[PDB]
């Protein structure tokens, strides 16, 4: 292992925890009860990550291609590091920069990355919570305003835009974001988004108005609705039509969409994304409990329960969209027979599904002129299910799309909102202390000031900055933002991560301090699986990042209503000189934990 | 909106009071 001298006299060495337990309680805040502690690192791990990204990330990959590496990587790659991180958080009694600048401290910038990286999520995630406010509050009225097309100037004939397409399309495109043509067409601020979005980090604020002693108050009801919600979802989705008929194409894997690099790097950055980990949440969460609270324990319980909710959020996800597809492949054969009746004037009764093709033969072979004249659809089940949906447009495309066809609509529409909004509170929670207590830890602000205070001011820069997202072109920002934000930085910080504490702070003494906190050493599965595997997979999985990124080209898809074939998007590539904001989202983060590093080998010279 | 600004500002009044 490496030197790091000077490692001891800025630890605590096992005999004075028994007595620091007792003395930080005064200053430094603790948990009511392990109830609550579980409870926040459950709802911290869960919501609005695999009911966005993971079924899009399912599609493009072929629906069952994403859900084996997935598994591998959840088994392999997660729950070793979810031990290490609260182990270290429990042993060392400091936060995200104490645990990282108490070894070798030119490794402080590390923990920098993780601060960083939580407030570039934090801008992308309450921009979606805006959203689903918005779609939250446009419910509470019978005729639901994505049911029907608005009439034009001469109120006889639909809004071309909403005829060609459906209507939630257009309630979604045109009425509440009003999107451009182009990334290059920024327009006004859009007020009925920014009182969304004022609302939305109002809230956010006034529930972690102090950290803990407030989140884990909230943290009860808004980390268990979501499994009652579900629950009742799932059972109305599973006795739908296409239910059981869109559930399988999630669970027929094609082996030869698993060779490509490009699936097996989005299930790594996936199972990153899902745990929080490199975000420095956890690390400080774990930092609170007493030095006896059994580790093992949480870990597993808390990996065990995230997956589990994962698949299952799958599953009501695909069912949906396996009704939503039966219905339209209905449609398809509906018009089909209607064109063909009405051709020849057959009787109402006679062409169905089972004869027609044997009427559609007798019809040719009678009146070869009158029937080739005819224009026919050529649709099938299981290709209405490859309808790629892009970023951000699932939620809002087809699960709308499918209340709007259920009894009581507004009812299951306010059900679903609260839902994903309750979600979406539980995530930012983390992701606001890890924000808030790195910045405590940089002695940026006098003590004289309450905590009050600092979180004000972050809620207001943050939202602030947070603009750029209701312009015209907000979602294309967003996508742009979302490809690179969450991608590279939560494998480098994890990676860095999981190779100081390994190869640097000593595994031996790791295992001593485990066997002094919990009452024995870790299985030897835990040891197989820290100082052989994970390191050759992450690697593994950084390497393919660079492979599939060069030798593709960037692309990105617009709306264009004043263009032909105007109901399926059309794709384009980035303009030049945007490879600037990438530099700035996934360059930085990224770039600092080497140069803090440098620095010092500078410094200290 | 204006059940929460009244949820911030007795929060945040709640403070100065144990405060
Ligand atoms: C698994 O992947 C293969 C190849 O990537 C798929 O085969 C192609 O599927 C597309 C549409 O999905 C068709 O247009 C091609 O004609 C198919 N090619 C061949 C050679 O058959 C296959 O459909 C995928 N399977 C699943 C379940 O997604
Ligand atoms: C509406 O009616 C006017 C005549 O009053 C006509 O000029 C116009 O084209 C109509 N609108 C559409 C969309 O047909
Ligand atoms: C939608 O955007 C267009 C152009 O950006 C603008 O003219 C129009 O007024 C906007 N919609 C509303 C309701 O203001
Ligand atoms: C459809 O009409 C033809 C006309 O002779 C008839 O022979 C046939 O039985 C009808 N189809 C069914 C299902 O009865
Ligand atoms: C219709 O019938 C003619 C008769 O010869 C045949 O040549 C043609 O291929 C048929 N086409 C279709 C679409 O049934
Ligand atoms: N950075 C975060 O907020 C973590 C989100 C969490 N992994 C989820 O998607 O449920």
């Amino acid at each position: 292992v490496l030197p790091n001298p000077g490692l001891d006299a800025r630890i605590p060495s096992l005999a004075e925890l028994e007595t620091i337990e007792q003395e930080e309680a005064s200053s430094r805040p603790k948990w009511d009860n392990k109830a609550q502690y579980m409870l926040t690192c459950l709802g911290f791990c869960v919501g609005l990550g695999n009911v966005w990204r993971f079924p899009y990330l399912c599609q493009s990959h072929g629906g069952g291609a994403f859900m084996i590496p997935f598994l591998i990587l959840l088994v392999l790659e997660g729950i070793p590091l979810l031990y290490l991180e609260f182990a270290i958080g429990q042993r060392l009694r400091r936060g995200s920069l104490g645990v990282w600048s108490s070894i070798h401290p030119a490794l402080k910038g590390l923990g920098l990355a993780s601060m960083l990286t939580s407030f570039m999520v934090g801008l992308y995630y309450n921009t979606i919570i805006s959203w689903i406010m918005w779609y939250l509050f446009n419910s509470f009225q019978e005729p639901l305003p994505w049911s029907d097309c608005p009439l034009n100037e001469n109120q006889t004939g639909y809004v071309d835009e909403c005829a060609r397409s459906s209507p939630v399309d257009y309630f979604w495109y045109r009425e509440t974001l009003n999107i451009s043509t182009s990334i290059s067409d920024s327009g006004s601020i859009q007020w009925w988004m920014l009182l969304c979005l004022a609302c939305a980090w109002s809230v956010l604020y006034m529930c972690t108005i102090r950290g803990i002693e407030t989140t884990g108050k909230a943290v009860y009801i808004t980390s268990t609705l979501p499994y009652v919600v579900l629950t009742i979802f799932l059972i109305r989705g599973l006795t739908l039509k296409g239910a059981t008929n869109g559930i399988v194409f999630l669970f027929t894997p094609n082996v030869t969409e698993l060779a490509q690099p490009d699936t097996w790097l989005d299930a790594g950055a996936q199972v990153f994304f899902s745990f929080s980990l490199a975000f420095g949440g956890l690390i400080s969460f774990s930092s609170y409990n007493s030095v006896h609270n059994n580790c093992e324990k949480d870990s597993v319980i808390v990996s065990i329960i995230n997956g589990f909710t994962s698949v299952y959020v799958a599953i009501v996800v695909y069912s949906v969209i396996g009704f939503r597809a039966t219905q339209r492949y209905d449609d398809c054969f509906s018009t089909n027979i209607l064109t063909l009746i009405n051709g020849f004037d057959l009787p109402e009764g006679n062409v169905t599904q089972e004869n027609f093709v044997d009427m559609q033969q007798r019809c040719n072979a009678s009146d070869p002129a009158a029937y080739a004249q005819l224009v026919f659809q050529t649709c099938d089940i299981n290709a209405f299910l490859s309808e790629a949906v892009e970023g951000t447009g699932l939620a809002f495309i087809v699960f709308t799309e499918a209340i709007t066809k259920m009894p009581l609509s507004p009812l299951w529409s306010v059900l679903f909102f609260i839902m994903l909004f309750c979600l979406g509170l539980s995530s930012m929670f983390g992701n606001m202390e890890g924000v808030v207590v790195p910045l405590q830890d940089l002695r940026v602000i006098p003590p004289k000031w309450p905590k009050e205070v600092l979180t004000g001011l972050i809620c207001l820069g943050t939202f602030l900055i947070g603009f750029i997202f209701t312009l015209n072109s907000g979602q294309y920002w967003l996508s742009l933002l979302d490809s690179y934000a969450g991608s590279i930085p939560l494998l480098i910080i994890a990676f860095c991560e999981m190779f100081s504490v390994v190869y640097v702070y000593g595994v031996d003494r790791f295992n001593k301090d485990i066997e002094f906190m919990i009452g024995h050493k870790p299985n030897i599965f835990w040891q197989v699986t820290w100082r052989v595997v994970s390191p050759l997979l992450m690697l593994i999985i950084f390497l393919f990042f660079f492979v599939v990124e060069v030798s593709q080209e960037l692309t990105y898809s617009i709306w264009d209503p004043g263009y032909e074939e105007f109901p399926k998007s059309q794709k384009i590539s980035y303009p030049n000189w945007v490879y600037v904001v990438v530099v700035i989202v996934a360059g930085v983060p990224s770039l600092t934990i080497p140069g803090y590093a440098i620095y010092k080998l500078i410094r200290n010279h | 909106m204006g059940v929460i600004v009244v949820g911030i500002v007795i929060l945040i009044f709640t403070g100065i009071r144990d405060r």
